[PDB]
């Protein structure tokens, strides 16, 4: 659960991304591509090369989606369903595979925010990108 | 994998008695019951939509047959897995793009189903073996990943 | 989440073990340690051969507290409030382990319920335990 | 681990930048404020109950400090990970009693705080690196168990 403290935590850290978050967005899936081979199997269409449009433009997509979770902290499985039945009904990318992305997200804004990533900005934005996977494949079953 | 000669031995006594075709489409078949997800690579087999649909599919029995009649060659080959599922490996992830993490799943799958066909012949120990038998060709199926 | 059909399917799964649930228990915590050797280093303190005393009785526990589940499962998180309490501040298993002994639980009972482990109900099967996970889970953090 | 010459490059030029006295120091009070359940093994080292009593805890400090450098003696043999753990392995099995699931925690932590630190400096490909070393150490850790 998100207490109070995670969600002001979250909306601040959230808050100076700013306009750089599509910009962070395809970092973060450049780092996972990288350092978690089996995450490409679910994009044999895409052109995964560094400076990639496609990984950008995707980079940009997932951004905005996390940027629409931050708005809507307390009503997260209505601002994000048609994400989750997205996921779950077509995509159908494999659970273990949204704790690789959030990982790489982290990565990406402790690369990037040196005096916001407090220990305690840490472990809210965990929490936060764990409950935004729970919530993108609550309807796979 | 590393099993001492009893587990070995566990294992292959066991599956002495295993009928390949009927186990390979119900392990296949529980998959994509169980783990829908799973679904994604077989669309063309036709109607999957209920649990009897899915059951009854020809083309999910005929596929669970070749799956498994694979995992029953590696059997002889205990002491090279890797060896031995190499252009499969290869296969799965240059062509299929099947995330290993698929491998694992069927692996548990197949856990339950001998449970479920050997009843009180499957004991802990015997369990115990067949994980790690599981977890070898999982891992051997994900080696030449990249 | 756990639909109509599944709570039916696992009340009668169930139903059948009635009398074996702490036999049951035992087993499946038997199978845990032989099959995934590191969930030994949360019991240092039992005496872990076959047969003892303080896993039969420990089996008996996670079983009553399974049926306790299985009875109030439109309100698991009320029913186990004080399970997850005592995991999240005492215990602190890793939330890994749930998913081993989950499998353990249901090779149990694939074994013991030869006429009732169909493909739907080891469905709803193992969603039940992967709420039952997720409540006694849900205060960690 | 298996690793490109231009990834062992990597990973040996940024280690030559850490001071692990505080590198050590973030990462485990990291680890205690991240995943408090990891806690449970420092019982002994007083007030955890803060991310601001975790990370001015001199025990942490001392701890994280003992750890790092212990990780820092694996980097020099990176070919053989197995064998230079294998007495540390031992003893967090059978005295200790640490999941190695706490492991891959830390691993985590770690990428996180060099990332934090060197910023811009650590780039993707440097990133997957070390992921790629601390898998190994952490699988190298949970050799022995048994
Ligand atoms: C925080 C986690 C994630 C978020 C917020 C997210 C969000 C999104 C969004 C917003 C879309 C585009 C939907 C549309 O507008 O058409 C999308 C598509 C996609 N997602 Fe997810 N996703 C997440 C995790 C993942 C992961 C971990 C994977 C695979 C490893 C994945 C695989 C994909 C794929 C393959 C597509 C479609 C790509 C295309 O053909 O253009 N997603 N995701
Ligand atoms: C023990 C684990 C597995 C083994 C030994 C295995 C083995 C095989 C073999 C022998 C074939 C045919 C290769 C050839 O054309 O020469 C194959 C193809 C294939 N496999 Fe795997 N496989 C395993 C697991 C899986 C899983 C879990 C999935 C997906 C969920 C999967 C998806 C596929 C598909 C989609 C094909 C192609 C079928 C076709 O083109 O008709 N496999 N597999
Ligand atoms: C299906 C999930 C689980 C259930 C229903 C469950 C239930 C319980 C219950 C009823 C107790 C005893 C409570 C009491 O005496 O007040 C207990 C204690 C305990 N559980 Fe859990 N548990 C589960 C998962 C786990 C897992 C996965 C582990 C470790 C791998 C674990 C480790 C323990 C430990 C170490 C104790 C205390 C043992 C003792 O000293 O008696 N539990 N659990
Ligand atoms: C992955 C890297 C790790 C390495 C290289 C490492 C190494 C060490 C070393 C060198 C010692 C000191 C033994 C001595 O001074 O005699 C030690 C002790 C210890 N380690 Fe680990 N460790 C690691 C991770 C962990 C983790 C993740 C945990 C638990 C969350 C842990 C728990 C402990 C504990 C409880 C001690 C004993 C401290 C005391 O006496 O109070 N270690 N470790």
């Amino acid at each position: 659960v998100l207490s109070p403290a995670d969600k002001t935590n979250v909306k601040a850290a959230w808050g100076k991304v700013g306009a750089h978050a599509g910009e962070y967005g395809a970092e973060a899936l450049e780092r996972m591509f990288l350092s978690f081979p089996t995450t490409k199997t679910y994009f044999p269409h895409f052109d995964l090369s560094h400076g990639s449009a496609q990984v950008k433009g995707h980079g940009k997509k997932v951004a905005d989606a996390l940027t629409n979770a931050v708005a809507h902290v307390d009503d997260m499985p209505n601002a994000l369903s048609a994400l989750s039945d997205l996921h779950a009904h077509k995509l159908r990318v494999d659970p273990v595979n949204f704790k690789l992305l959030s990982h790489c997200l982290l990565v990406t804004l402790a690369a990037h925010l040196p005096a916001e990533f407090t220990p305690a900005v840490h472990a809210s934005l965990d929490k936060f990108l764990a409950s935004v996977s729970t919530v993108l494949t609550s309807k796979y079953r | 994998v590393h099993l001492t000669p009893e587990e070995k031995s566990a294992v292959t006594a066991l599956w002495g008695k295993v009928n390949v075709d009927e186990v390979g489409g119900e392990a296949l078949g529980r998959l994509l019951v169980v783990y829908p997800w799973t679904q994604r690579f077989f669309e063309s087999f036709g109607d999957l939509s209920t649990p009897d649909a899915v059951m009854g599919n020809p083309k999910v029995k005929a596929h669970g047959k070749k799956t498994l009649g694979a995992f029953s060659d590696g059997l002889a080959h205990l002491d090279n897995l890797k060896g031995t599922f190499a252009t499969l490996s290869e296969l799965h992830c240059d062509k299929l793009h099947v995330d290993p993490e698929n491998f694992r799943l069927l692996g548990n799958v197949l856990v339950c189903v001998l449970a479920h066909h050997f009843g009180k012949e499957f004991t802990p120990p015997v369990q115990a073996a067949y994980q790690k038998v599981v977890a070898g060709v999982a891992n051997a199926l994900a080696h030449k990943y990249h």
